[PDB]
Formats: C-alpha cells, structure tokens, sequence
C-alpha cells in the first residue's frame, strides 16, 4: 500500500533555504506525478508544486514561482522541495503526495507532513 | 447489441464503444488484449482487435489517437498496466512525459498533444485557453492571455459595479516586517496589526508605532505614549485635509480624479467569533465622493497624491511651513532681516524639500 | 487569503440525510468551480462532483448521481452538498475544493474536511 514519508522541516530565518525531502514506497514510483501541498496555520490544504512522471514538466503555484524547485530522483523513490527566500508566510506542515490521473483528484494520497517555520 | 470479438450479446452501456472505429468491445476482451499488447507487443499494435482501423504506420493520427485511447484504457486497466501504457508512451512516441491537462470547468484530466492553443475537454466539451486555462472566446483570438484577463476583469458588471472600492482593495498594506500583504482599504484609521507578526505600524507610511517608552526618535515629546512618527505626504496627516484642499493639490499637476462613480461599498475585516467577516463599510456617500464614504474618498485621493508624489508642502501657509520646520528639521524658524511674508514663506519651503523627503517607505501606485 | 471551511459532518444511519456547507473567502466565488471529494477510512482520494462558476452545470461520480446534489449560492460563497440516502460506503472525511486556473492542478485549494460517519 501506498507509503510516503517526508523529512527536513523545522524553524527557518526569513529569507533562508530549505530543502525537503520525501521517501515513497509501495507503488511504481515513476508511473505518476507527484505532488506537494501545504497546511498554513487554520486553513486546510494549499496545492504548491507538482511534477510530471519523468521530470518533463514542473508546475508552481503563483506564490512560489521562482522561489521553489520541485525535483524527483525516481531511482531513489525520493521526491524534493527546494525552497529558497522563505516568508512568514511559507509557515506550514508540507505534504508529500502521489499523484493521480482520475478526475478530479490530482493526488489520491498524501503522508504524515513535515512541519516548517518562518521566524519574523 | 454484440462485442466484436467474442460474440457475447450484452447491452449497448454494457460494453466499451472505441471512440475511433466504433466497434463495441466486452469489457474482458478489451482489457486482455490491450494489456498484452503492452506486455510483450509494442505500442503500435494497440488498435482495435476486431477492425485494425487505427494505422499505426502513421505519425498522422497516432498522437490524437493515443490521446482518446488513454481514458478507456485508465478505465478499463489494471494500475500497472496503465502505468507501461504511459513508459512505452514516453519512451516509443514522445521521448517525454505526456502533455497532461485539467479541465478547469469539470475536473476532468486528459493528455493534450494538438498544436492548438485551445483545447476541447472530452468530458465536458467545453474549450479553454491551454496556458491561462479560462474558458475560450474569439476574444482571445490574437491576445496574450493578460490582456484576455485582464478585458474580462474590466468589462465583468459585478466588478464594476464596487466602483473604486476595488481599487481601494487592490492597493494592499505590506507589513513592512513580515512582508504580508493584506489588501484591505485604510479608512480613518492607520494604526495597523498585524496578526502573523504583531507589529504595530502605520499603514499609511510603513512607520513603527512605537510603544511606551520604545521611540529612538531625537526630540520626540510624546515617548511614553504610544504613537507613530509620520511624513508630511502619509494619510495620517492629510486624512485632516479638506477634499477640496486635496483636489486643489491633485490640480496643480494635472492628475485626474473621480468625484461620480465610475451605503459605501468598501469592505472591511471585522471580527467575528472565530474568524473575520467581511462587512460592507456602509456609511454615507456624499455627492462629489465618488459613491465612497468621506474617509474612503480621502484614501483615493492620497493614494493618487502619493502615486505621483504630490508634495502637500507647495500648498502650505506660512504657519504650516513653521510647523513642519519645527516637527522635521527640530528647530524654531525665525524670519530674518528685509524678509516679507513670501520671502518668509520661500525660505522655509525651500529648506524643507532640501532637507526632508517625502515619504521613503509609502506605497506609491 | 484563501479559506474553505466545510461544516455539516456527524453520525447518520443507513438511509438518512445529511447537508454538507462550505464557507468560502479569499477569493472572488462567483469566478471559479467549486467541487466535493472525500476519503474514505484506509483509501485514496475520490472526487464526488463539481459545479460550475454560476450553477449552470453539474457532474457527478457514477456511485453518488441522484442521491447527492450539489449546489452553490453566490450571493453568500457557500458551496453545498445535499447527500440523500445515505450509505456505509459514504463514510469519509468530505472536503469542498477550488477550482483552479494554474496549469497542473484542477484544485489549488482544500478544506480542513469534515467527517461523515454512516452506522
Ligand atoms: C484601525 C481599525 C479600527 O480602528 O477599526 C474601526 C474603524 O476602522 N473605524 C471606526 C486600523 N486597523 C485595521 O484596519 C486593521 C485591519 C486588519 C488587521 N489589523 C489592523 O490593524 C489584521 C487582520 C486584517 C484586518
Ligand atoms: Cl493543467
Ligand atoms: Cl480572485
Ligand atoms: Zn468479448
Ligand atoms: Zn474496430
Ligand atoms: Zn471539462
Ligand atoms: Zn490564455
Ligand atoms: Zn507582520
Ligand atoms: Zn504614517
Ligand atoms: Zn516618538
Ligand atoms: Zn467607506
């Protein structure tokens, strides 16, 4: 069954970098696009980025077009979020999530989250 | 009536027809063949068992045709299977991952491989713009996508009818220390918290609200008293001028200015149990306002003063040049010797527009 | 910015009837469709229905067509779900969903979801 694991989150100064990082497992990592979506405080989920089966094509959500860099190592099952310049307002846990192509669901799963903090 | 292949007589909706030849398939016989095809054929072997119509000899059709076949293929395959059909795809025909869309009206994905920048969903039927995904129109015909969006926005009867309420909205507060932007209308009031980081600014010009006993301003009289230091530009100030003494300035230099419309629409952020509401400002109106309430009225006309950084000192009597002289410069003027009152009065202007700028940190435009 | 508030989960028996709400701000309402999905202990995702900017069209899952209806009201951007006779395969946490404009995504918004529980 379908298993995703994120890691790196933690308390960042305005402006610094993270990178995130997510183990996959339990399905043919390479046949589907991934995904990452976040969780600001109160709110429920905000798409960020997704990434195509083979890496062709990235898509960004307008608010972190040129700060973002989503990537994917499918040797490793490993999807990536490099995040640069960060704002207080990138606070939130960051969703690992496998892709779909059934309509209307972008992705049919998505892990535990990974929590990250803007200091101000 | 029958499928094509295995003869057995089920219902027209029981079976799968291939949008391509039309040829009406069991659901057994569809998925058995199509799956060891990717097993151990190639993927121009993927037509029809029955017909052979697809020519897969032929990089005429081949694209549009691997297109439609992909969603009864979706339906019809198991996960792996679905999953060659998209590897021997990229690695036979595209040398990359498909062009996959969603259709914004009815959620409904597909690959979209055409040369067209408008493309149809096979679900709901409905064309869109394949780069700013609204729903397509001739308009678009020959336009960048912005000044499709933006010709849409413009002419939409709901936006229109807030009038400059939009505007008014549209110019956000950035705190100039978290760097949230908030898009709300000022009103008469510019002290400003914000709820990520609490700072206390004015939201007219950007400047610290400081505590009690926290302003590091030389001279400053009122230190144990919570307050704001402020250009002689920043709405705070000239929220105290007359409408008419603030056209008169907009006048001087030639900026153009509202007073019918294109209670008062703007919206405002009040707080409810567990969350915001957003509640119309709602007070009067007056003619020659715009359709905007008085304070509302007095934020556009200062954000056009600022826009164009109309400096309200060109305008100022002699008392409030001596006013200004002693709140920025922290000296009392004194006229000199042989001065009358213009010569007074250019003396003191000219010291002041040397000496302090305007607003360093107001939003203009 | 963009909020989704989905209430109108609980307990239901087999049979019953339940009206979902989804509260929306952030963003102009009327100018986007809106759409219910919903997870099902232990399973993937699985979208339920959508509605378009103004009400005009409606499409639905095979499995909830006729016993649910989705509906919007403009004038207070509230989404709705009228789920009627229920079922135990009904029982998942529900979330309302934004339709996006972005390449790549259909949604770019989800509630924080409500759970519907069918005994
Ligand atoms: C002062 C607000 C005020 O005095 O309310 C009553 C009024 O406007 N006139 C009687 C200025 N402050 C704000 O408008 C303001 C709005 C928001 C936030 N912080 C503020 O200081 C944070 C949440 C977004 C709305
Ligand atoms: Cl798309
Ligand atoms: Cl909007
Ligand atoms: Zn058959
Ligand atoms: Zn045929
Ligand atoms: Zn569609
Ligand atoms: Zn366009
Ligand atoms: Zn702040
Ligand atoms: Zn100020
Ligand atoms: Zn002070
Ligand atoms: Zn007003």
């Amino acid at each position: 069954e379908v298993q995703l694991l994120e890691s790196g989150g933690g308390l960042v100064q305005p402006g610094g970098s993270l990178r995130l990082s997510c183990a996959a497992s339990g399905f043919t990592f390479r046949g589907y696009s991934m995904a990452w979506v976040r969780q600001a405080p109160g709110k429920g989920l905000e798409w960020v980025s997704t990434i195509s089966p083979i890496g062709t094509y990235t898509y960004y959500a307008d608010s972190v077009k040129g700060r973002f860099t989503i990537s994917r190592d499918n040797s490793k099952n490993t999807l990536y979020l490099q995040m640069n310049s960060l704002r207080a307002e990138d606070t939130a846990v960051y969703y690992c999530a496998k892709g779909s192509y059934s309509r209307g669901t972008p992705f049919d799963y998505w892990g535990q989250g990974t929590l990250v903090t803007v200091s101000s | 009536q029958e499928c094509a292949v295995c003869g057995w007589a089920l219902p027209h909706n029981r079976m799968q027809a291939l949008t391509s030849c039309e040829c009406t398939i069991c659901p057994d016989c569809f998925r058995q063949h199509f799956t060891i095809a990717l097993k151990e054929k190639h993927i121009t072997d993927m037509v029809c068992p029955a017909c052979g119509r697809p020519d897969l000899t032929d990089d005429t059709q081949l694209l549009s045709y691997f297109s439609t076949l992909d969603i009864q293929l979706r339906e019809s395959l198991e996960p792996d299977a679905y999953a060659l059909f998209h590897k021997k795809l990229t690695e036979g025909v595209l040398m990359r991952d498909p062009k996959f869309l969603w259709c914004a009206q009815c959620s409904f994905g597909f690959i979209y491989e055409r040369e067209q920048l408008e493309a149809t969903c096979p679900q709901c039927h409905q064309t869109f713009c394949v780069r700013c995904k609204r729903q397509w129109e001739e308009q678009h015909r020959g336009r960048s996508c912005e000044d499709f969006q933006n010709w849409k926005r413009m002419n939409d009867p709901e936006y229109q009818a807030q009038g400059l309420a939009m505007y008014l909205q549209e110019n956000g507060i950035d705190c100039p220390k978290c760097k949230f932007s908030y898009a709300l209308a000022r009103g008469g009031c510019m002290h400003f918290h914000c709820t990520q980081c609490r700072h206390q600014f004015c939201s007219g010009c950007y400047n610290a609200f400081y505590a009690k006993n926290k302003c590091p301003e030389p001279n400053c009289r009122v230190k144990k008293s919570l307050h704001g230091h402020h250009p002689r530009d920043c709405l705070f100030y000239l929220r105290d001028w007359t409408a008419l003494r603030l056209q008169k300035l907009l006048q001087d230099n030639n900026v153009m200015f509202n007073t019918e419309p294109p209670g008062c629409r703007v919206i405002e952020q009040k707080e409810v149990p567990n969350g915001l509401r957003d509640e119309a400002c709602g007070k009067e109106t007056p003619a020659g306002y715009a359709g905007l309430c008085q304070a509302h009225y007095k934020e556009y006309l200062v954000s056009l003063i600022n826009a164009h950084s109309l400096d309200p000192a060109t305008l100022y009597e002699v008392e409030e040049l001596e006013t200004a002289t002693e709140r920025y410069l922290h000296v009392r003027p004194q006229p000199l010797a042989g001065e009358d009152p213009p010569a007074y009065q250019a003396r003191l202007l000219q010291k002041l527009t040397e000496e302090v700028p305007l607003g360093q940190s107001i939003p203009r435009r």
